[PDB]
RNA sequence: ACGGAAGGGCACCACCAGGAGUGGAGCCUGCGGCUUAAUUUGACUCAACACGGGGAAACUCACCAGGUCCAGACACAAUAAGGAUUGACAGAUUGAGAGCUCUUUCUUGAUUUUGUGGGUGGUGGUGCAUGGCCGUUCUUAGUUGGUGGAGUGAUUUGUCUGCUUAAUUGCGAUAACGAACGAGACCUUAACCUACUAAAUAGUGGUGCUAGCAUUUGCUGGUUAUCCACUUCUUAGAGGGACUAUCGGUUUCAAGCCGAUGGAAGUUUGAGGCAAUAACAGGUCUGUGAUGCCCUUAGACGUUCUGGGCCGCACGCGCGCUACACUGACGGAGCCAGCGAGUCUAACCUUGGCCGAGAGGUCUUGGUAAUCUUGUGAAACUCCGUCGUGCUGGGGAUAGAGCAUUGUAAUUAUUGCUCUUCAACGAGGAAUUCCUAGUAAGCGCAAGUCAUCAGCUUGCGUUGAUUACGUCCCUGCCCUUUGUACACACC
């Protein structure tokens, strides 16, 4: 499977929470984003992380999403 | 056990110098790093001179540890007869 | 009146990588950051020492089987300094976990 | 002379086990908990993580000597190319091999089994645990055997951060019965980890914002 | 032990460990025989 | 908690589609059984049977036939310096050049001896007294507290119909909201860096000195430093990289899933390590100088020494090895790995030279090792020949005769070589195992064991498929529902 865990989608969900402007449709600056505004301990878990605060980013863009 | 006094001092005399002795469990060792008896009769020597107090005993990976106590530093000093303000593990080197 | 360049060869042998990468790379600084010449840290290929035992003390049961390993990190630097450096250089650069060893020599 | 380096660097381990060992077996009324030996120019340097250093002394320093003179006799050191310093350790509370000893030897001057037990955990967590676990196995005054846990806390039990921050120890305290088992398990606080990872890997913080103050039609400072 | 006693070893458990903080805090500030071995054999030589 | 009720699932220790087999045969090896002086013993459904790292010539070792020793602490008592006790040469004796014991008669000097108490050792018993360890449930996904909601209460709700996932993985629903343990994260290994830092113990290009062939400049080599440079390849440091990205089908346009493109890599990226709460009278007292209790303790169940035994053979069972041939055997020729190991107070890994058909021997030698063995020139495999379907030149059991190696010792034949002998076996009934890609299978190699001995194992690389990409029919487990007079819980 693939489904992202808790840790990854609630960081997402707190990181789109408080801090829509900054922040993209791209992964590849989401990514040096959370290093700077994001403690994290593993290179592997930001960019899951990164990933999916994008993922969310991105249908954003077309209507809201609940959470 | 069976043991010439010879080699009861050689065991004796040696404990009151060091004030310590270790020895490898395995009798029929022949001789004894340092020591210059056969090596089961210092394993026993000891045992006896542990079990009226006196000495203490330790093992671990095969080897005797034997701990030379205080009530045994009035015992040597009567086998070995030597005055009382003896000696033993009991010098502090010269300013070591 | 003293000093003389006498061929150097510093081994570096060790287990955690840490300790041992920073005594490595501390001596290469302290090298030339007094003006040395040199062949710097040259990494042996890092060896395993393998172990393969079944778990259990005795007979049953699945024959499950757990290997541990021992990992063996060896550098070597090469410095050309005289003997004042040298003997300072070994002493001191110590470190519980590495060690290390000094040889000369042409040959 | 002349060994192999992978014939010396495990026979240096072997010689650390062996070291330990005994030290566990001579100093458990003095709460040893561990030892490192460095290896340097001139000398081969011991240390007695003992609690209770004065006692791994003794009059006039003698006992230091009786032990020295012991490890030296026993690995063949030659008079002064071994040295052994006692060095009290930075709160046992913190240690699991320290409260385990701790743990026998409330138990053989006959504490109830829990009050033994139920304090150690108490204790070790006023040291700044960030959690902790005993547990007693095999038998007391009953016949047929037992297991307890004691735990209070937090702790985790998977993966590396378990290399990381959990000391573990067993322990047997010989009873008249059978043998217990004793079993401590310490988490220590990764927070304070000094060197190392500050944090669990699920440890993910977010700075909090900023309150603006925005709008403000345009303007420019000189300088 | 049973857990009908129980209340009463947690609060011993409790003062056991508070004792064991007066120790540890207590114990963070508190307060010849001559002439050798191979020597009294040379010297009685 | 349990059911020989019901409803859902999950899995190549289930099946489907297949593969390659085992079950038949020879032998190897374990287990039963018989046998025996003894054939030491544990373990018996998956979870006992190439398992106790269990490949036992002595040792191991426990078992059997025999012989010594005390290594019986310590305390009192007895004996006793007019000698408590110790040892012996030769002979007899004995398997023995054991003064075991006897003859004889020196010696030793308070160390012992006799006795009781108390210790002590023991692969003696008890794993149904224990610790520790392990294996099993578990290829599973479960466990819990905060604030709130229900209940007098134990308790429940959260932790759920559905959907999704490898996962109590999420989505979603929602009297719950929000969290922690376990899962994930993490860690190690295999993949990608012409980016970074370097290397005579890694290697490349150039240049010298040089060989061969062409000569027309060339082509192919020699040269642990004759110099210059470089880091692509090798090595291991620090970084980077992937997040199922982009796009699109799909779907409660949710988690997600499928496809395409790109990418070193898109099945948790592949393989591992660690792994919560709980259970079992699972296994181990035969790993432990871990341990309670019982047994035993000098005509010993201590220990050691000699010799046999664990291998004994009407036969049942299990893991294996080699095979039945022509995708073959044989004989020449091609000629390519990776994981490893290796000698200090010592004989380890062995290049090279010679002698020997061989096995081996002998003279030297490099290596405490990316430095030497070793490019481990391994095997399948590839090439050209011989044989031609004939139990054949497939197959190599059984057996005779010789020569070498390890070891104090090889007989009941340790192993190796040569000749010879040349069995069963013509693809294996009922049954049954394992597996989804660099996998299956074929194929060798190192390592553990090891003086000698792998038909075993743990890892390794070499050659490289077929068929799925599904489901609940079989089998096993999990989950709800439901019944219970069980709770020591259907033993
Ligand atoms: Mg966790
Ligand atoms: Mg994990
Ligand atoms: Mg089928
Ligand atoms: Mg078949
Ligand atoms: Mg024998
Ligand atoms: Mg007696
Ligand atoms: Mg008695
Ligand atoms: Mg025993
Ligand atoms: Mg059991
Ligand atoms: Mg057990
Ligand atoms: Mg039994
Ligand atoms: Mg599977
Ligand atoms: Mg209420
Ligand atoms: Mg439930
Ligand atoms: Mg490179
Ligand atoms: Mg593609
Ligand atoms: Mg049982
Ligand atoms: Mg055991
Ligand atoms: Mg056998
Ligand atoms: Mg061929
Ligand atoms: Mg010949
Ligand atoms: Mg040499
Ligand atoms: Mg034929
Ligand atoms: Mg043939
Ligand atoms: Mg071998
Ligand atoms: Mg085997
Ligand atoms: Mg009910």
């Amino acid at each position: 499977g693939r489904v992202r865990t808790k840790t990854v989608k609630r960081a997402s969900k707190a990181l789109i929470e408080r801090y829509y402007p900054k922040l993209t449709l791209d992964f590849q600056t989401n990514k040096r984003l959370c290093d700077e505004i994001a403690t994290i301990q593993s290179k592997r878990l930001r960019n899951k992380i990164a990933g999916y605060t994008t993922h969310l980013m991105k249908r954003i863009q077309k209507g809201p999403v609940r959470g | 056990m069976l043991m010439p006094k010879e080699d009861r001092n050689k065991i004796h005399q040696y404990l009151f110098q060091e004030g310590v002795v270790v020895a490898k469990k395995d009798f029929n060792q022949a001789k004894h790093e340092e020591i210059d008896t056969k090596n089961l009769y210092v394993i026993k020597a000891l045992q006896s001179l542990t079990s009226k107090g006196y000495v203490k005993t330790q093992f671990s990976w095969q080897y005797y540890y034997y701990t030379l106590t205080e009530e045994g530093v009035e015992y040597l000093r009567e086998y070995l007869n030597l005055p009382e303000h003896i000696v033993p593990a009991t010098y502090i080197q010269e300013r070591n | 009146q003293q000093q003389q360049i006498i061929k150097i060869r510093i081994t570096l042998t060790s287990t955690k990588v840490k300790q041992l990468e920073n005594v490595s790379s501390n001596i290469v600084k302290n090298a030339e950051q007094h003006n040395l010449v040199k062949k710097g840290p040259v990494r042996l290929p890092t060896k395993v020492l393998k172990i393969s035992t079944r778990k259990t003390p005795n007979g049953e049961g699945s024959k499950t089987w757990e290997t541990y390993e021992m990992r063996i990190h060896k550098r070597y630097i090469d410095l050309e300094a005289p003997v004042q450096i040298v003997k300072r250089i070994t002493q001191i650069t110590i470190e519980p976990g590495v060690d290390v060893e000094v040889v000369v020599a042409s040959n | 002379a002349l060994i192999s380096k992978k014939r010396k660097l495990v026979a240096d381990g072997v010689f650390y086990a062996e070291l330990n060992e005994f030290f566990t077996r001579e100093l458990a009324e003095e709460g040893y908990s561990g030892v490192e030996v460095r290896v340097t120019p001139t000398k081969t340097e011991v240390i007695i993580r003992a609690t209770r250093t004065q006692d791994v002394l003794g009059e006039n320093g003698r006992r230091i000597n009786e032990l020295t003179l012991l490890v030296q006799k026993r690995f063949k050191y030659a008079p002064g190319t071994i040295v052994l310093y006692a060095e009290r350790v930075q709160d046992r509370g913190l240690s699991a091999v320290a409260q385990a000893e701790s743990m026998k030897f409330k138990l053989l001057n006959g504490l109830a089994i829990r009050r033994a037990a139920y304090g150690v955990v108490r204790y070790v967590m006023e040291s700044g645990a960030k959690g902790c676990e005993v547990v007693v196995s095999g038998k007391l005054r009953a016949a047929r055997a037992k297991a307890m846990k004691f735990a209070d806390g937090f702790l985790i039990h998977s993966g590396q951060p378990v290399n990381d921050f959990i000391d573990t120890a067993t322990r047997h305290v010989l009873m008249r019965q059978g043998v217990l088992g004793i079993k401590v398990k310490i988490m220590r606080d990764p927070a304070k980890s000094r060197t190392g990872p500050k944090a669990l890997p699920d440890a993910v913080t977010i700075i909090e914002p900023k309150e603006e103050e925005p709008i403000l039609a345009p303007s420019v400072k000189d300088y | 032990g049973d857990d009908k006693k129980e209340l009463s070893a947690e609060k011993e458990a409790q003062a056991d460990a508070a004792a064991e903080i007066a120790e540890d805090a207590a114990e963070a500030e508190d307060a010849l025989q001559d002439y050798l071995n191979q020597q009294a054999n040379n010297q009685f030589n």
